[PDB]
RNA sequence: AACGCGACGAUACUACCCGCACGUUGUAGACGUAUAAGAAUAGGCUCCGGCCUCGUAUCCUAGCAGGCGAUUCCUCCGCCGGCCUCGAAGUGGCCGUCGGUAAUUCGCGUAUUGCAAUUUAGACACGCGCGGGAUCAAAUCCUUUGCAGACGACUUAGAUGUG
């Protein structure tokens, strides 16, 4: 018996997910309420990453590829505090890719006017080493 | 060979007056400036002048363009469309037509 | 009620392979290739053990996992189709007329026509164009029979059912004339 | 009576297209066209077998 | 029916103004009379209305009808 | 209906020579705000007892707020609704955080559902659901079921209602 | 983000009929020119025999004593249908509403003008991003080509020959975006610590 | 009479237009479709008629014809014509 | 379609085409008017490492409105030719020549428009001028014809010929 199957693969919310928020936020999945709300904590120690325990509606919340182990249902603050420095969730945001374009994103917007200068002047040396390089090839 | 441009203002559209749903008023009229989209954009902008530049037939002091000069008075709505207010009302045919906004008087 | 899981599954022979793209189904087997999109119908595709393919819905309504229970019998239906076949034996019975049958196959197109003459006396010729997969014969165990096989259910059922339309009596009595090409028999070939 | 435009006429209508006037018009044909035939054969630029351009809108103008 | 191939003449949803005011008419002249039947009753009315009281489905019928029932023993003694 | 709290009202016949000390009775109710809470109490009390708002007085009316806003409850709430035919019971069950959330959501189903209004819908009683076993609609015991994980199918992506155009065709999967 | 542009072209696959007319509608009186594609693969929601009878409909309004002048002239082609809808969301009898209806332009199909500018996409108005899934939609171009429409096989081959050229385009990008790969790191080393370094640390 | 040819009109041209020519296979041989010539009257002919199944099956038919001049054309052109969405 | 379109022949004048001097010439309205896969959305892309909410992206962007001269650079851009390419309402590539060209650094000029006053600067279309090539036409009226006809209109014929 020969199966070959390539349909899809979805991230799923259970207990013990984290999942970021449109403040740049993330909020590990406590209790699932319904099927389109859930109850979610950032006990994370960054004031950037810092979500108050509640409710998140999942239309303003995004899924995100990390996920505590074995959190129990229901964990209160301080536990889920505990996996989450167990399971050092900070660093694995920190080397997502979302995480890095939102660094990049808010490098670029904090970058101010000569600074505009100075990159356009060394993303132009960059460019005439890769015309360079490309004439080459 | 400088290649670059050379523009200080920010692209505008006269888009219609202050109006009800029957009755039209000429004295204001109804910018939708490039680039902003809700009230706190628009609030960056009150304040700062606009001038509406056209062609003519007949050159005066010099040149065949004339310019209407206003300012951006207060925000319109939700979708940072504002309200201006200058010293001529527009000609109600440039609907829909180019303005140039400057960002004198300067706060930052 | 928007039930949030609703699972189905469809179990495999050995001697076939399933190759399933985004909702288009592809059987292999001995008896040859069956091919059919699915794409109307919402479906998350999944394996779950060696032998058995599996067919999900999430946030769903009745109307959804019934679509489960057909697409199932659907995929279930081409699989038997790709490992024994489908075959329906089919009779012509007549009172006064024989119902002359006459089957080819022409090398353009590469399907069967059936050719009805003499039914209940009528000079016109009844051609039928079979679907293509299906081969047609007047087999030599039973006399006024004939067996239309082949791979799909779908194709074999419908030309079967073109025959039996196309030999239909008009302005007559349905009680006494009793002339026309019948069903009889529905099945696999092994 | 069965119209013009009845759908049993026009198969029979096909059929006999299909069966005798097919023929018959291909036969006169080939005739036809082998008289016609008959009676016919009674660089790249500088060249023209590069196709090149000779000698209201629907873009905008710019 | 071959309503797609040859559809009819549409029927009109744009309300004239001399049925609106026709309709609204007919409503109040129909409650006013309502309201002189009503006045009219040839028919009893009673006082206490059926109750359908505590739903079989209800997870706390139980206590709920204890709690009623000692309520009441417990009136009855103080009474 | 809007934004609702608890509001338990005390109130009382006014005192006469006759029956000093009055039965001051007590119930608690769902209201916007203060004066609608205390209008309700007084509608509620003349229908029941033959008190009404001129010879009576309010003696206390305080917000009642939940004990654990934070932990995921079941609540049944049993509740009259009149509609064309009479008056009818439902009992019917809401996944929330709090008794405001769970009548929130009541009345907004019931609106939905039925087209009951604010004075066609009564409420008799909301209760908590001390633990499963207690919960008789399908709905919420598929949400308790164990081990609940979903995915979330077709996310239509969240773009800004003034960008008009795109320059790449959006995708549904995260 | 509120951008102003000469001439925006629209491609037309898998628009609502309706709520694209509505925005193109709006950016016409506001000032923009539109140019709208693949009118025969725009799309309307509900079921297509719903679409057919409205259009049947349509088809029996007609002048009595002249369908010559004055008769609702019943344009069977798709472009003609969206410019239908867009004349109808415009006010045409003003001088404002013709100026709107001349910076507006549709074709059926993409022409060789247009093949190789950028399309750009109406999120408001998609039907993959409006739908439910479960709900049924039929073809503009469908319903045109039931309606009269003589030129759906013509569109559908030029279709063909613009999508082999934009594959054969395709395969020309590949090569040119590999190639643009393997010089960037090439002159990773060959350029200035400093410089790599300060662009990492500004954003690029 | 017939609304098919009705707004009745003078023809816009004095020669007269094909407005469609058969439908056209690679399969079938190269060929010309039609002609020009000029009317020069009628006459009368007689037809040992071979219609099966008529009254007049093998018999004299008297029927009237009509004569057309028609000289050789001569060939002075080539056009060529593509399909486009406007026709 | 007499305010829809295509192909072709001949186009005297006028000036048909070519280059710039431009125009106190027009434009429901330039100011970087920059950006081509297709297809699916209960899936897709790929260099086959992996990646995909996110066009808040990529390209381009410095220099008297962008001067002059150097060290250093072989990168970008445009005009002409050659070879081919593009027909759905018709273009782009390669090669070549020729002209321009901050990726680094420096020098000599900018002042005075006087504390802002559209930074008159783009494109297509049209018109006057020169100096280079070239062309050297028809229709209507009139007479006639009758395949036509209320009147117009239409089919015909008038330049040395089968008139």
């Amino acid at each position: 018996a020969e199966i070959n199957v390539e349909a899809t693969s979805w991230r799923r919310v259970e207990v013990g997910r984290v999942l970021k928020l449109e403040n740049g936020s993330l909020a590990a999945i406590v209790e699932i309420i319904d099927h389109k709300r859930v109850l979610a904590d950032g006990p994370s120690s960054d004031p950037k990453l810092a979500t108050p325990r509640g409710i998140v509606p999942l239309s303003r919340a995004l899924l995100t590829p990390i996920v505590i182990p074995k959190l129990p249902r229901g964990a209160r603050t301080g536990a889920v505090k505990k996996a989450w420095e167990a399971y050092g969730v900070d660093a694995k945001w920190k080397e997502t890719n979302w995480a890095k374009k939102q660094l990049q994103q808010e490098r670029r917007q904090s970058l101010t006017d000569f600074d505009r200068f100075k990159v356009m002047r060394l993303k132009k040396q960059r460019r005439f080493e890769e015309r360079k390089a490309l004439a080459k090839i | 060979p400088s290649e670059a441009g050379h523009r200080l203002y920010v692209k505008g559209r006269h888009l219609s007056y202050q109006r009800g749903r029957r009755n039209t008023h000429p004295k204001t009229s109804l910018i939708k400036i490039e680039g902003v989209d809700d009230t706190a954009a628009a609030n960056f902008y009150l304040g700062k002048r606009v001038a509406y530049v056209y062609r003519a037939q007949k050159e005066v002091r010099g040149t065949k363009i004339r310019v209407i000069w206003g300012k951006i008075t207060r925000p319109h709505g939700n979708s940072g469309v504002v309200r201006a207010k200058f010293t001529h009302p527009l000609p109600a045919r440039s609907f829909g037509a180019s303005v140039r906004i400057m960002l004198y008087p300067s706060s930052i | 009620m928007r039930y949030i899981h609703s699972e189905e599954t469809i179990p495999v022979p050995e001697n076939l392979k399933v190759s399933i793209k985004s909702r288009l189904v592809t059987v292999e087997g001995p008896r040859g290739k069956l091919q059919k999109d699915l794409s109307h119908i919402a479906v998350n595709f999944s394996v779950v053990k060696k032998g058995v393919i599996g067919l999900e819905i999430h946030h769903g309504s009745r109307k959804d996992v019934a679509a489960l229970r057909t697409v199932r019998t659907i995929i279930n239906n081409m699989i038997i189709g790709v490992t024994k076949g489908f075959k329906y034996k089919m009779r012509y019975v007549y009172a006064h007329f024989p119902i002359n049958v006459n089957v080819e196959k022409n090398a353009e197109t590469g399907c069967y026509e059936v050719e009805i003459r003499n039914f209940i006396g009528e000079k016109i010729v009844r051609k039928v164009v079979m679907a293509p997969g299906v081969e047609v014969e007047i087999s030599k165990a039973q006399k006024d029979e004939l067996i239309l096989s082949g791979n799909s259910l779908e194709a074999v059922s419908q030309s079967a059912a073109d025959i039996q339309q196309i030999c239909k009596v008009r302005n007559k009595d349905i009680r006494k004339f009793l002339d026309g090409i019948y069903v009889s028999e529905k099945g696999n070939i092994v | 009576a069965k119209s013009a435009r009845a759908s049993r006429i026009k198969e029979n209508h096909q059929r006999f297209k299909k069966n005798i006037a097919g023929p018959v018009e291909a036969a006169r044909l080939e005739r036809l066209s082998a008289k016609l035939m008959a009676i016919a054969q009674a660089s790249g630029v500088k060249s023209g077998k590069s196709i090149g351009r000779k000698d209201s809108s629907i873009v905008f103008p710019m | 029916a071959g309503t797609i191939n040859k559809p009819k003449k549409p029927t009109s949803k744009r309300k004239t103004t001399r049925l609106r005011a026709k309709i609204s008419k007919r409503a109040a002249e129909k409650k006013r009379k309502e309201r002189k039947l009503a006045r009219k009753n040839p028919e009893w009315r009673s006082k206490l209305k059926k109750d359908p009281g505590i739903p079989n489905l209800f997870p706390y019928k139980e206590r709920l009808l204890q709690q009623r029932e000692e309520e009441r023993i417990r009136r009855k003694e103080e009474l | 209906m809007g934004r609702l709290q608890e509001y338990q009202v005390i109130g009382r016949h006014l005192p006469t020579e006759a029956n000093p000390n009055p039965a001051l009775y007590r119930m608690r109710i769902f209201a916007p705000n203060e004066v609608v809470a205390k209008s309700r109490f007084w509608y509620f009390l003349r229908g029941l007892k033959k008190v009404k708002k001129a010879t009576g007085e309010i003696v206390s009316v305080n917000v009642i707020s939940e004990k654990h806003p934070l932990k995921v409850k079941n609540f049944g709430i049993w509740l009259r609704y009149d509609s064309r035919s009479g008056t009818h019971n439902m009992y019917k069950e809401y996944r929330e955080t709090s008794r405001v959330a769970a009548v929130e959501a009541m009345y907004a189903d019931m609106a939905a559902r039925h087209r009951a209004r604010f004075r066609s819908i009564h409420i008799l009683k909301v209760v908590e659901l001390e633990k499963t076993e207690d919960v008789k609609r399908p709905y919420i015991k598929q949400l308790v079921a164990k081990n609940l994980s979903f995915p979330l199918p077709h996310r239509v992506p969240k773009i800004s209602t003034k960008k008009i155009f795109s320059a790449k065709r959006p995708s549904t999967f995260s | 983000m509120s951008s102003f542009e000469s001439v925006v072209v629209i491609d037309g696959k898998g628009h609502l009929l309706g709520r694209l007319a509505s925005i193109v509608a709006k950016q016409l009186l506001s000032g923009q020119k539109i140019v709208v594609v693949r009118c025969e693969a725009l799309n309307i929601s509900g079921e297509f025999f719903r679409a057919k009878l409205k259009y049947h409909a349509y088809l029996r309004k007609m002048t009595r004593y002249n369908p010559t002048r004055g008769g609702p002239f019943h344009f069977r082609a798709p472009s003609r249908i969206f410019y239908k809808a867009v004349r109808g969301m415009i006010p045409h009898k003003t001088a404002r509403g013709a100026a709107a209806l001349e910076r507006l332009k549709v074709f059926e199909g993409v022409p060789p003008p247009y093949d190789k500018k950028k399309k750009m996409v109406v999120p408001q108005a998609l039907r993959v991003l409006r739908l439910q899934p479960g709900r049924k939609y039929c073809t503009v171009g469908r319903l045109s080509h039931e309606v009269g429409w003589k030129y759906q096989d013509v569109v559908a081959r030029l279709e063909e020959r613009r999508k082999a050229k934009g594959a054969a385009y395709y395969e020309r990008k590949k090569l040119a975006a590999r190639q643009l790969s393997e010089a960037k790191k090439a002159a990773a080393a060959k350029v200035d610590p400093k410089v790599s370094e300060a662009l990492a640390a500004y954003g690029y | 009479g017939s609304l098919a040819f009705l707004p009745r009109k003078r023809a816009a041209r004095h020669r007269g237009r094909v407005k469609s020519f058969p439908k056209d296979d690679p399969k079938k041989p190269v060929h010309l479709t039609a002609a020009m010539g000029y009317k020069a009257g009628m006459t009368t002919i007689v037809r040992d008629l071979d219609r099966p199944g008529a009254k007049a099956h093998k018999k004299e038919v008297v029927e009237a014809v009509t004569i057309i001049d028609c000289p050789p054309m001569v060939v002075v052109g080539l056009v060529g014509y593509i399909e486009t969405p406007r026709g």
